[PDB]
């Protein structure tokens, strides 16, 4: 079906009406999203079928039609934009300065913006428009609010 | 059966709404890909 580069909504008709379960990036013929959005299931793009190619539950990522193509990384200093695609609402850029998730295996960038869980898979951008990660996997703080990591895959 | 719909181009927008804080949090990542707060 449609394989043009850009941000896409991931929808389902299993629930009442049409429901948005997540978002994804189409780049170089490859659809990239978070594992918890699709659970590795096949996707439909009009009459076409998108079969999974690579996935990992721990990284919480999955690619369709080919290997992971997104390799840009947060520089640790600059502000970034979350191209949030919320359910029933238009795609909208939100600029923020990321925080840090400190782990036993190193530090990761983290964005602190409040969006429904259906916004998961929405890309995080650098000043050049390059996808430095996806939004949708993080932690719940004392405030009940959500802080998501800047999740990036590996390009081979 | 899940399906996809195009929602826009991937571009940085100058003068976008700037919001959100920059917290430094101690976290752990488990085998299920789930983050948790460490204190
Ligand atoms: O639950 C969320 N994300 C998730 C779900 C299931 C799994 C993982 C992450 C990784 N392992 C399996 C989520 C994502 C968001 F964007 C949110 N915004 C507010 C709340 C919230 C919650």
């Amino acid at each position: 079906g449609e394989t043009t580069d850009g941000v896409y909504r991931v929808m389902t008709r299993r629930l009442l009406g049409s429901t948005q379960v997540g978002v994804g990036v189409m780049q170089e013929g490859v659809f990239h999203t978070m594992w918890h959005v699709t659970k590795g299931a096949a996707l439909r793009s009009g009459e076409g079928r998108l079969d999974p190619y690579w996935g990992d539950v721990k990284q919480d990522l999955v690619s369709y039609c080919g290997p992971w193509k997104l390799d840009a990384a947060w520089d640790g200093l600059s502000e970034v934009q979350l191209l949030a695609v919320p359910p029933g609402e238009r795609a909208k850029n939100i600029q923020t300065l990321p925080g840090i998730f400190k782990t036993k295996d190193g530090d990761i960038g983290a964005v602190a913006l409040d969006y429904p869980a259906g916004t998961s898979g929405s890309p995080i951008l650098d000043k050049c428009g390059r996808v430095i990660g996806l939004y949708g996997n993080g932690v719940v703080i004392k405030n009940g609010s959500y802080v998501s990591a800047i999740t990036q895959g590996k390009r081979e | 059966d899940m399906y996809i719909e195009r929602a826009g181009d991937i571009t940085w927008e100058k003068d976008a709404e700037v919001t959100g804080n920059s917290p430094r949090l101690d976290v752990a990542l488990d085998e299920s890909g789930d983050f948790s707060l460490v204190e």
